[PDB]
């Protein structure tokens, strides 16, 4: 009962934009762990980011 | 008694500054084969070998998805060219420095692993480490020159990394894996065509071409898993993540 990268796909499925910091406390999930597998599936492409502060949300 | 050693591991970890300290004075430097980038070779000697450093480049993985780097180290590592290779692996950032990590060895290809920068760090239960991995590791405090004699002294003694199970995948994407493995030619170790059979699933293009006839029943292997799996490619990058996080849970 650790996380799992389709668990994270699933998470920014519903509350789309997302916080890295929300993801690791959310998800009951170290951050560290949390920030590499989002810039996996990123460079996979299946999520991305966004700036003005990081924010993830899914697709290409 | 000549020696060619790949030199490979993530982007921002002293690849680059430890190639220095290993070569040091005699650094040629040449156009990478065919394209516009640079090949950095150098010549070092051990107490039994004068080695061929080869540095590769920077890249967080082999999957190669353009992003060249991740081919030209994917190529150059099943080329067969390097007697072994050095992976460097930095310990503050090691859930992403470890993707690399993780292909490379069951790639099978002889890895030692330098583990990096560490006065960049509080201390970490190695000897656990290098078992989980079935490779050698020496773990580096560069600045001070110390520990590189180590390291060039595990390049002379490893032979072949141990026989282990790295990554404990779902059964369906093996069983579909195997059958793209089957379909490649023999020429290639029957070790390596299980990984490439994976990397096609993963989405990796590098491999679709090298394995070649074969690439034509990746469609309809996909097809296959549809049925049962809602994205393979994630769970192959799934499993291997969650083998990482295993390892850094029992280490740190």
């Amino acid at each position: 009962s650790m996380a799992s990268l389709m668990e994270v796909r699933d998470m920014l499925a519903l509350q789309g934009r997302m916080e890295a910091k929300q993801l690791s406390a959310r998800l009951q999930t170290p951050q560290p762990l949390i920030d590499a597998m989002l810039e996996r599936m990123e460079a996979m492409g299946k999520v991305v980011r966004i700036s003005e502060q990081e924010w993830w949300a899914l697709r290409l | 008694q000549k020696l060619t050693v790949g030199l490979i591991g993530n982007p921002n970890s002293g690849k680059t500054t430890l190639f220095n300290q290993l070569t040091g004075a005699r650094q040629r430097v040449g156009n990478w084969a065919g394209v516009t980038v640079e090949r950095k070779e150098g010549i070092f000697a051990t107490t039994d070998h004068q080695v061929t450093l080869v540095d590769l480049p920077g890249t967080y993985s082999l999957t190669t998805i353009t992003s060249l780097d991740e081919q030209i180290a994917c190529h150059y590592i099943l080329s067969g060219d390097a007697d072994m290779l050095i992976n460097v692996v930095d310990a503050s950032n090691l859930e992403r420095n470890l993707y690399l990590t993780l292909q490379l060895l069951e790639l099978g290809i002889p890895c030692v692993v330098a583990l990096n920068m560490l006065d960049i760090a509080v201390r970490i239960d190695i000897d656990a480490l290098a078992a989980r991995l079935g490779c050698p590791v020496i773990p580096l405090v560069s600045t001070r020159g110390r520990g590189i004699e180590a390291l060039k002294i595990a390049l002379d003694r490893h032979q072949a990394n141990s026989d282990l199970e790295l990554v404990h995948y779902p059964q369906p994407l093996l069983r579909e894996a195997d059958l793209l493995a089957q379909q490649m030619s023999a020429q290639i170790p029957p070790r390596q065509r299980r990984w490439l059979g994976l990397q096609m699933l993963e989405g990796d293009i590098y491999s679709r071409a090298y394995a070649g006839d074969a690439a034509d029943k990746l469609d309809i292997a996909l097809a296959n898993l549809s049925d049962e799996i809602d994205d393979p490619a994630l769970h192959i990058a799934d499993a291997r993540y969650q083998t990482i996080a295993a390892i850094c849970d029992a280490v740190s």
